[PDB]
């Protein structure tokens, strides 16, 4: 499932997911869990119209 | 019909329409070519 | 009773089903302590050490999901089931 969740959500989309999880990698601590993918914020704008 | 209507707690006054909503620009991406034109998603010349 | 294997099978897969209910029990219960190792690691410098360290002694410069899986084997780890 986490595999999952990481390659739709913080490897392909989330930027703030990847800004984050760059830094984290780049320091010592652990990478933040994903957050909302651009699709779905992109399907809901679209749909509430 | 009518069941769902009461049971949903809403009101059919939401089928006629009195301000329809316009989408942000991104989604409709606007675009030049080498002289300008507008040859994007033509959902600019629907709402125009 | 079998020859050691060598690489990232160590310890074997059955061993840990022993102590763990299932499967798929086991890659959270085993997730959540390294994340708990590295959060220890990262506050080394200074801070509480709530996050007691590794228990079994670790190798050189191993990385900290094998600690886990390795002192996992040890039985040294309690865990309560979903919520």
């Amino acid at each position: 499932a986490y595999t999952l969740q990481e390659l739709l959500t913080i490897k392909s989309d989330d930027t703030v997911g990847r800004v984050k999880v760059y830094e984290a990698i780049v320091k010592g601590e652990n990478i933040p869990e994903p957050g909302i993918p651009e699709s779905f914020k992109v399907l809901l704008k679209e749909l509430q119209s | 019909v009518v069941a769902a209507f009461q049971q949903s707690g809403n009101s059919p006054m939401g089928m006629v329409l009195d301000a329809v909503p316009v989408i942000p620009p991104e989604l409709r991406p606007m675009v030049q070519l080498d002289g300008g034109r507008f040859a994007t998603s033509d959902l600019n010349d629907l709402y125009r | 009773g079998y020859d050691t294997p060598l690489g990232i099978t160590n310890p074997p897969i059955d061993e840990l089903l022993d102590r763990v209910s299932s499967k798929y029990a086991l890659v959270i219960y085993a997730a959540k302590r390294a994340r708990q190792i590295n959060d220890y690691y990262n506050q080394l410098g200074e801070g509480i050490l709530e996050y007691v360290g590794p228990l079994v002694e670790p190798g050189l410069q191993e990385k900290p999901l094998s600690i886990a899986l390795r002192e996992i084997h040890a039985d040294l780890l309690e865990h309560t089931e979903g919520e």
